[PDB]
């Protein structure tokens, strides 16, 4: 069923 | 020793249900939020220096995805998961009355109704002298988080018993149909 | 900030040396679960948790990986900043009232970590114990600060003493809150 | 000695401002009520023996006037008293610290917030420890009532002081803008 | 019963012999104010009060009277049962935190009243005092029983002492709360 | 202005 989001950890620039 | 640490934070924060949430995103170096995103702000920002053009990049990069999120995980998971899990758990409490110091003479003692192992932490306790309100002489700890998802909660009761007298600790919660009582006399 | 609730979905943390990394999710403040990088799955707070709507344990790895490279990233550009340690500061307390003979856990809450890394113990009879010792993952404080807690099962003694042994390189010498039935 | 005693108690509750109201009257002898009317209920009712009879009297001869003091009194007197005072009221509080036993050693020892003469009732206090939240160690005492339109409360904190330690008394409270806050040092 | 607030207007009380009355009215639990009988007026807890929106007296003394009424029916109706005395119980506490020389005013909250005629003073260093003294109307209990204040205003003295000192048909021997600053 | 009103306490059958 339904499932747990987990919120995204967004990369910094390289 | 030398050490280095970055950690990341994701909040959803809803009042009333889901009609009214709020997203907020840390990015921290050490103990320094330089990196954020606000629902009610719009975009990322830079809350330090360290995240002076980190803040421009993020927006330009994210931002469309981010403001989603609101929804794909905090709307989602609220109206999806918390609702059958979180929100529903109900923990009865235990009740137990205690005393301060071995026997009474008739002198000051102090009874302790000890309300423990519940959930959510919504609850009411009072004590009662022969049904009697027991308005003075109350006092209890700052309601405790025990971290494996229950509560407990102290209930002093400063009197000096006679004889013949009952002190009744009367608890009550919301998993709980009728409130749980719990007698004691000065035998 | 004000919610009637408030979740915290997918804070993660990471750092070196050491390539140390964390991923959880806790509700209303508390742990939900965390992930286990290692067996690389979902490992919940309580038995009666995920027996229903579940979480893909690689979301984390996810956010564990992007940390470990918004890690880097940052302490150069910090120029090479350390990180302050703590002195987290340790309490103990009984889950349940204390009645002798009569199962309980031994509580020891320790707030004030960081860095992220502490080595928590138990001591009955100023001797070390383990079994019926459980320990909480890391868990973010306000002021980006860590508290975890440990739990000691067993059962009062007319005589038995217990002790919490806090280890951090936030402290000289070792942190010991002592406990006793009265 | 012999004595007889009488009493006639009139009382109107209201949730959400207006937006519920009911009326309860009660009918005394000595301790026993005999007779009494709710809003709810809608006509007057025998609770006891003595007034068994009483009933069937007050309605055929009150109950159409009684029914209507729901609003002439208890709407009334809310909506034009109550707003402009009771609920108007607004005390800012007091707040001191001090400490159970002449200066520390280093050993348990238990600092008091003193919040005084406040009002209303709804307030929050909380200590913290070098701007750490005390989570365990506080307790406060059942909120007390003055009688003079004014309440009080202790909040202890059980603890072991070092030096350069800083304790704070955080106090929140609806007649404040901005909280209250009083330190505390191992000077 | 549950509510936000809860006003009590009217709440009249009479017994005799002695033909003694009461007229008040308390809203959040707090006596708004209570009626002369004698000098026949509306007479406040605070001054700041009625200095606007006013009681008109009589309608007090039109419970009272209704109020004797009733009473005299039911005495006889119950057969001329007698009320039973009860254990007033009264507690001391300060207004305001203890300083020396600064003023303050001690508290004695009696409980549990009823029959509602009791006499209560105050007493430093074992004698009677007077003035600085101000006494709450008779205040109803849910158990239909009663409490009072009765407010001493002083100054804290390394070396005073004060009392409490309580009468009532309930009790064959005074009570007396003792008080004094640490 | 306005002034406060007291519930009306009735009387018993004489
Ligand atoms: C929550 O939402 C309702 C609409 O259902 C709204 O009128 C109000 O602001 C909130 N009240 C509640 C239910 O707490
Ligand atoms: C970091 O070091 C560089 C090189 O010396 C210097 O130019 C810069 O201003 C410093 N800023 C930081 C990140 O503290
Ligand atoms: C954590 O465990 C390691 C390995 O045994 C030990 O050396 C250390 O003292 C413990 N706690 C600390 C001080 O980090
Ligand atoms: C109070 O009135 C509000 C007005 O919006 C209404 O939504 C609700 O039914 C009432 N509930 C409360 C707050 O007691
Ligand atoms: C009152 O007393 C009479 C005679 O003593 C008796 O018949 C009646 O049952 C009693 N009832 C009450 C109200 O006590
Ligand atoms: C009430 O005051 C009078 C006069 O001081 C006194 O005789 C009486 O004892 C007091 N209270 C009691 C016990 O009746």
């Amino acid at each position: 069923a339904m499932k747990r989001h987990g919120l995204d950890n967004y990369r910094g620039y390289s | 020793e030398r050490h280095f640490v970055h950690q990341f934070k994701g909040e959803c924060y809803f009042t009333n249900g889901t009609q009214r949430i709020r997203l907020v995103t840390r990015y921290i170096y050490n103990r320094e939020e330089y990196l954020r995103f606000d629902s009610d702000v719009g975009e990322y920002r830079a809350v330090t220096e360290l995240g002076r053009h980190s803040a421009e990049y993020y927006n330009k990069q994210y931002l469309e995805r981010t403001r989603a999120e609101l929804d794909t995980a905090c709307r989602h998971n609220y109206e999806e998961t918390e609702v059958p899990t979180s929100l529903r758990r109900l923990e009865q409490p235990n009740v137990a009355i205690s005393l301060s110091r071995t026997e009474a003479l008739n002198h000051h003692n102090t009874l302790v109704c000890s309300v423990t192992d519940f959930y959510p932490a919504k609850i009411k306790v009072r004590w009662f002298r022969n049904g009697q309100e027991e308005t003075v002489g109350v006092s209890s700890t700052q309601l405790i988080r025990n971290g494996d998802w229950t509560f407990q909660v102290l209930v002093m009761l400063e009197m000096t018993p006679h004889q013949g007298e009952v002190y009744t600790c009367h608890v009550e919660h919301p998993s709980l149909k009728s409130p749980i009582t719990v007698e004691w006399r000065a035998q | 900030i004000e919610a009637d609730h408030v979740g915290f979905y997918g804070t993660t943390v990471y750092q070196s040396p050491g390539d140390i990394g964390q991923y959880t999710h806790e509700f209303d403040g508390d742990e939900l679960f965390y992930v286990d990088l290692d067996k690389k799955k979902t490992v919940w707070r309580l038995p009666e948790f995920g027996q229903l709507i579940l979480f893909e344990p690689q979301g984390g790895l996810q956010n564990i990986a992007a940390e470990k490279h918004n890690l880097g990233i940052l302490t150069k550009r910090s120029n090479f900043t350390p990180a302050t340690n703590e002195a987290p500061q340790a309490t103990v307390f009984p889950k349940s009232p204390v009645l002798l003979g009569q199962p309980n856990t031994l509580i020891c809450f320790v707030d004030n970590i960081f860095p992220p890394v502490i080595n928590i113990t138990w001591l009955r009879n100023s001797k070390s114990v383990t079994d019926g010792v459980y320990e909480t993952s890391f868990l973010v404080n306000r002021d980006h600060s860590f508290h975890k807690l440990s739990y000691l099962t067993f059962i009062p003694s007319d005589d038995d003493i217990y002790d919490c042994k806090v280890e951090h390189w936030g402290l000289e010498e070792p942190v010991l809150k002592h406990w006793e039935p009265e």
